[PDB]
């Protein structure tokens, strides 16, 4: 996709992220877990659930149209008739083809946007606390326990408390 | 300076093929079939009003051939006319058919309301061999075969009936054509025949076709049918000098005509749908669908391909 991320500096998805379409992966000192994000995951459905109800919204309540399926050739009146509903056909033969392409092509986009969206996030969460790894994950600089690590994912973390001891790990 | 925080994403085992503008095999989590590819073996009665033609088409159906004695006072969104019915009267043709059965089945209706017509010293109500009606010789309940005198004789037809109701009317009438010169003469006296129907902006004249066509239920003379409509405020002229099949009277017609024809053998039945194609209603949310081109109702866009695939998530990097 346009961002990068996903099959990007992501190298791949989780199988083991069953509750949510993004997430947060940690290590600390009192262990590992994995989390879902719901923001950025509900921000995905609602742009791709909204695409499926433009879709499925149409009408085209047809009733008396014109014959279609024809025994044996008459000529002229017939060639038109058989003319227009192929023309028919192929045009909105192509429409459908243009519209699933269109429409795959931006929900990837999209996708691939809102994983770039909460990675940063959570970089600008953190300041100068933290560093880039560059595969999707921070180093952080600071003892982080488990009610750090949930500070971070639920945006209450304040980069002020830990930031003399992150700015020494760093730079000394 | 020792603790990771990562972030990701889902993603599953297998997931779904999917097409963009750039690829036409890129895998996504999960994905949505937009071309409904799947029938029902059978049409739904509801909530549209189908009526089944059964033995008789729709044109045998308005002629009032035997067999057709259901369809009389039929309201119809959809006319199912199925493919093995059969010619059960006088073998005839119509000029303009296509357009003849058009015009019924959109109109969506046969509420015939009879009438008198006062003619001559006719003989009315001839038939034939050819539309046995059980046992005995009989003919299209809707025409009425007018063929001369007992006393040798039909002078000049020419009746007028006047349209002061609120409602535009379809006459149906005939021309009778004979086999050879002792024929007519005595069926119809005077040769050549003719029939002129008109209104105050309109006419149709129609000479007799004397020869003998192949033997068809036992008769090698025809019928050429025809129509008229009588909008309200105008009036219908019957001229005839021979070889009428007069009218015993008028369907009526809707002033909007929202209905139409299905020809399929494909079964009624009890489910609920709102689009029909020739193999059967369709069931279905999707927006496309690739099984026939004849569709009628509130139905997906027929297309040509077998699968559009919609992507409904992500790509998929498992691991
Ligand atoms: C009104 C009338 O008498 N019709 C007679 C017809 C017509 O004269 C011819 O069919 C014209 O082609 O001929 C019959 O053999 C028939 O078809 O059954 C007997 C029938 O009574
Ligand atoms: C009969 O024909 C005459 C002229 O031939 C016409 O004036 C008259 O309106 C016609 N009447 C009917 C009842 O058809
Ligand atoms: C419609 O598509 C299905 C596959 O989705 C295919 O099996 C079927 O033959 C198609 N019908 C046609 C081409 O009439």
């Amino acid at each position: 996709g346009l961002f990068g991320a996903i099959a990007g500096f992501i190298e791949n998805g989780w199988q083991g992220l069953i509750d949510g379409w993004y997430g947060f992966r940690h290590q600390n000192a009192e262990g590992t877990g994995t989390a879902a994000d719901l923001k950025s995951t509900q921000a995905a459905i609602d742009q791709i659930n909204g695409k499926l109800n433009r879709l499925i919204e149409k009408t085209n309540d047809k009733y008396h149209q014109i014959e279609k399926e024809f025994e044996q050739v008459e000529g002229r009146i017939q060639d038109l008739e058989k003319y227009v509903e192929d023309t028919k056909i192929d045009l909105w033969s192509y429409n459908a083809e243009l519209l699933v392409a269109l429409e795959n092509q931006h929900t990837i986009d999209v996708t691939d946007s809102e994983m770039n969206k909460l990675f940063e996030r959570v970089r600008r969460q953190l300041r100068e606390n933290a560093e880039d790894k560059g595969n999707g994950c921070f180093e952080i600089f600071h003892k982080c326990d488990n009610n750090c690590i949930e500070s971070i994912r639920n945006g209450t973390y304040d980069h002020d408390i830990y930031r003399d001891e992150a700015i020494n790990n760093r730079f000394q | 300076g020792n603790p990771v925080i990562c972030m990701g994403h889902h993603a599953v085992a297998n997931g779904t093929m999917v097409k963009t503008l750039a690829d036409d095999q890129v895998e996504v989590v999960t994905a949505q079939e937009l071309v409904e590819s799947q029938n029902l073996p059978e049409l739904c009665p509801s909530p549209l009003r189908l009526v089944d033609g059964q033995t008789c088409d729709i044109i045998n159906g308005a002629l009032g051939s035997p067999g057709c004695d259901h369809l009389n006072g039929a309201e119809w969104d959809v006319f199912i006319e199925r493919p093995n019915a059969v010619d059960t009267c006088y073998p005839f043709d119509v000029p303009e058919y296509q357009s003849l059965r058009s015009i019924l089945a959109n109109n969506g209706k046969f509420e015939f309301i009879a009438e008198e017509f006062q003619w001559n010293t006719v003989k009315q109500n001839g038939k034939s061999g050819a539309c046995k009606r059980a046992n005995v010789n009989d003919f299209f309940n809707r025409l009425n075969w007018l063929v001369k005198s007992d006393g040798n004789a039909y002078p000049l037809q020419n009746l007028t009936k006047i349209n002061n109701g609120d409602y535009a009317r379809l006459y149906i009438w005939g021309v009778h054509h004979p086999s050879t010169d002792t024929e007519q003469t005595n069926l119809y006296k005077n040769n050549p025949g003719g029939v002129t129907v008109s209104t105050k902006t309109s006419q149709t004249s129609v000479v007799p076709n004397i020869g003998s066509r192949p033997l068809v239920r036992g008769q090698s003379g025809r019928v050429s049918f025809y129509w008229t409509i009588v909008e309200p405020g105008d009036l219908i002229v019957f001229n005839t000098i021979g070889n009428l099949i007069a009218p015993r009277g008028h369907y009526k017609l809707n002033n909007q005509k929202k209905s139409t024809i299905l020809n399929t053998a494909i079964p009624i039945g009890s489910c609920v749908s709102k689009c029909h194609t020739d193999k059967g209603s369709l069931s279905t949310t999707k927006p496309f669908q690739n099984i026939s081109r004849i569709a009628v109702g509130d139905c997906p866009r027929y297309v040509k391909q077998g699968s559009l695939k919609l992507a409904t998530g992500m790509r998929n990097i498992p691991e």
